[PDB]
């Protein structure tokens, strides 16, 4: 019932590109023809159309036809699928190729009984596929580089004798995207050929056999991935793009006209935040906190990112037209901090997973942010579902720091900024299964081109279910907590630049949290029992709100594996219990750290909160580690933990001298002696103060890498001497 | 609490 319609389509479409002029009672050549056609993909028959293509049924030397009248003699001798050098107005098939292309097939009786005339009229469509089709969306690309050097490089060369030419077969190296810059009609043959044999029933079976690889990618590529294909085609046509907008503007009309004037005043500062005024900072500023802000060398911190300092650098400025550093000032730049941030709801939201209560803000704009969110969850009412269209695609421009900073660091080849780097490419594409929105997502109906920092492309496809809100622009602002699936990830090329599309399908977002929670649980069983903790412990919890979702959870596990590997097995039971006794916790998320209780719960003022890579909570006895940015060169998060755990090691050893109270043992004078001396020694960061000295020692002591072992053995032995008494300390004690 | 912060964004 639903199979028939995919019939309906074809007769449809069939009706413009095929157009039979036969003598022998067409009602019978014609229907052959449709015989023939119908093997191939329905949307590749689309794309065709799209591009302005057609399919002539004639008779006698096909080069008797008006569409091939203008053919130059070289263009004139071709060859089959097999490499045998053919005459044209002696073959049965061709393809012209052009601002006007034109497939003409010779009306024969039988395709059937002919395997051979079938395969190659099937090979001259797939050359229209790759070198017509596909050529306008820049593909094929990366993703088919790789089938082609699977087969190449693969012990088995009867995959290359069968879709390679010899140029192929004999080219050393793989074949990079630079090669096929420079080998396009090469590339498109071995295409085309594979997509023949694919099509073609009869010599499907010989592809899946000497070269299973191609056979698995033309595979998936016909059964679904070539839809995509033909939503990108359209998506470079003018009028599609139109038909398209307009659709969805219709279908808000009246979401839109009824909108008040509060309405549009709330999806325009959603879109763009407001700056903080300096008559409004200076006026609020009380007397001293005024007058102190004139002996600070602002540029002096660190807690102040560059355009925090510069900002504040400015407010003296006007304060002048008049007449390191202490702790107390520490305190009046912590508290400015909160004060100087941009009024950024999707910010606020990305930034608290949702959690818009969370008390890491001052309490009136904690309550200003409520108020304005749960009145765009008002507006954005209406669902986008509607009988103007049923799948429909939105696209996002990402820049890849917003889900990874560590990898964002090596994305773009250094040398060619224009490449992507496969190293990094496929590392984050590893683990990236699910994502989650936390805040309103603002997409384009129509794709269009990035920021420079931005290199990833996201086709989404929403669901009927999902609401939204228009914009005159051509953009939808989707409500928040949406639930994403990763359904595909590779390299594309556009504008002479490489960017990774990521094609995504919203989900119910209680779907992915489920997928958490009950990893979550798995985590534990599996951590309790190595640990020989009670089995049904929570030591371990995962606070994933955010787009690279999936990914923090599956780092959990190894960041973890890591930590094991590279510590003693009895110094991790033995503070590992320690923490546990007091509630602790390992938390993993990608929530800024201010907005864990685990730590904000603990706080005596807001102002005190400190957002990091990795964060040690002693009165929580918790560790916390955000994924989503990069440790001051640390080579990955592992690290990190592990130097945390360092500040742990030195929480409980410091508790077992004096188990009366809580005090670290890298607070010791025996230590901040061996600290005033080899407190130089080790990574700057070291260098700030005895419990992080202790701790980036600590770290180095259990790296992965000995040549980092040896440089604390060679430069702080008094230190890594410490350490390792400490460590016996605790093992025994 | 003990951090070991990032890198500016």
């Amino acid at each position: 019932e639903r199979n028939k319609t995919q019939e309906e389509h074809l007769k449809e479409i069939m009706k413009h590109i095929v157009k039979i002029e036969v003598k022998g009672e067409e009602a019978v050549k014609k229907e052959a023809a449709e015989k023939l056609l119908e093997k191939v993909p329905s949307d590749v028959l689309e794309m065709y159309k799209a591009i302005g293509g057609k399919i002539y049924i004639v008779d006698g030397d096909i080069t008797k036809h008006i569409s091939l009248e203008a053919l130059s003699e070289d263009k004139k001798k071709i060859k089959d699928i097999y490499g045998k050098d053919a005459l044209l107005h002696e073959h049965y098939v061709y393809a012209k190729e052009g601002y006007e292309p034109v497939l003409v097939i010779q009306s024969s009786e039988d395709y059937v009984e002919n395997t051979e005339k079938a395969l190659n009229v099937y090979y001259e469509i797939g050359k229209i596929l790759s070198r017509d089709i596909l050529s306008k969306i820049n593909q094929p690309y990366q993703k088919f580089l790789d089938v082609l050097n699977t087969i190449k490089n693969a012990s088995d060369s009867d995959g290359q004798d069968l879709l390679f030419t010899n140029q192929l077969k004999e080219h050393p190296t793989d074949f990079s995207v630079e090669f096929l810059e420079q080998n396009s009609n090469e590339v498109q043959e071995v295409f085309a050929k594979a997509f023949a044999y694919y099509i073609e029933p009869q010599h499907r079976d010989v592809l899946q056999l000497y070269a299973p690889e191609a056979f698995n990618y033309m595979d998936k590529f016909n059964e679904q991935e070539i839809n995509l294909s033909l939503e990108e085609l359209k998506d470079q046509r003018m009028l599609s793009r139109y038909e398209k907008w307009e659709k969805i503007k219709q279908h808000y009309q009246h979401w839109s006209d009824s909108l008040s004037e509060e309405g549009r005043g709330l999806l325009k500062k959603l879109q763009i935040p407001i700056e903080p005024k300096k008559d409004d900072i200076i006026h609020s500023l009380s007397q001293e906190e005024k007058e102190l802000l004139k002996r600070i060398q602002i540029d002096s911190s660190d807690f102040l990112s560059t355009e925090e300092k510069e900002f504040l650098k400015k407010l003296q400025i006007d304060i002048r037209d008049s007449l390191p550093l202490s702790e107390k000032e520490k305190e009046f730049l912590k508290k400015l901090k909160l004060d100087i941030q941009p009024y950024d709801i999707n910010q606020r939201l990305q930034d608290t997973g949702g959690l818009i209560d969370s008390p890491s803000i001052n309490l009136d704009v904690r309550k200003q942010y409520k108020r304005d969110i749960q009145n765009i969850d008002a507006l954005l009412h209406q669902s986008i579902g509607s009988t103007l269209y049923n799948k429909i695609y939105l696209y996002e421009n990402m820049n890849i720091n917003n889900l990874t900073a560590t990898l964002g660091a090596d994305l773009v080849d250094s040398t060619d900024n224009t490449k992507i780097n496969r190293g990094i490419f496929n590392e984050f594409k590893k683990n990236f299964k699910y994502s989650i929105s936390s805040n309103y997502m603002i997409v384009d109906i129509n794709e269009r081109p990035a920021l420079d920092n931005e290199r990833l492309k996201w086709r989404i496809q929403l669901s009927p279910d999902t609401r939204a809100g228009y914009l005159e622009n051509g953009k939808l602002i989707l409500q928040r907590n949406i639930g994403l699936e990763i359904k595909d990830v590779q390299i594309i090329k556009q504008s002479e630049k490489e960017y990774i599309r990521i094609d995504a399908k919203v989900v119910p977002k209680s779907k992915i949290d489920t997928k958490i929670q009950e990893a979550q649980l798995n985590i534990n069983q599996e951590w309790n029992k190595a640990l020989g903790l009670p089995k049904y412990t929570k030591l371990i919890t995962f606070n994933v709100h955010n787009r690279y979702a999936s990914n923090i959870v599956e780092s959990a596990y190894l960041i973890l594996n890591e930590w094991k590997n590279n510590i003693q097995s009895d110094l991790i039971k033995k503070v590992t219990n320690y923490l546990v006794d007091g509630n602790g916790r390992f938390v993993f998320t990608d929530i800024t750290l201010p907005n864990i209780a685990e730590q904000y719960t603990h706080q005596d003022e807001i102002y005190e909160q400190v957002h990091s890579k990795g964060l040690y909570v002693p009165e929580s006895r918790s560790i916390l580690l955000h994924g989503p940015s990069k440790g001051v060169e640390l080579r990955n998060d592992s690290e990190g933990f592990i130097h945390e755990f360092g500040h742990a090691v030195d929480d409980y050893a410091g508790y077992l001298l004096d188990k009366n109270q809580s005090d670290l043992v890298t607070n010791s004078k025996k230590f901040i002696d061996i600290f005033k001396e080899e407190g130089s020694n080790l990574t700057s960061y070291g260098r700030t103060n005895e419990a992080e000295f202790f701790a980036e020692a600590f770290r180095l002591m259990h790296s992965t890498d000995h040549a980092e072992r040896l440089k604390v053995q060679k430069n702080a032995p008094k230190t890594f001497q410490f350490i390792n008494d400490q460590i016996k300390f605790i093992i025994n004690s | 609490v003990y951090p070991y912060p990032m890198e500016p964004t």
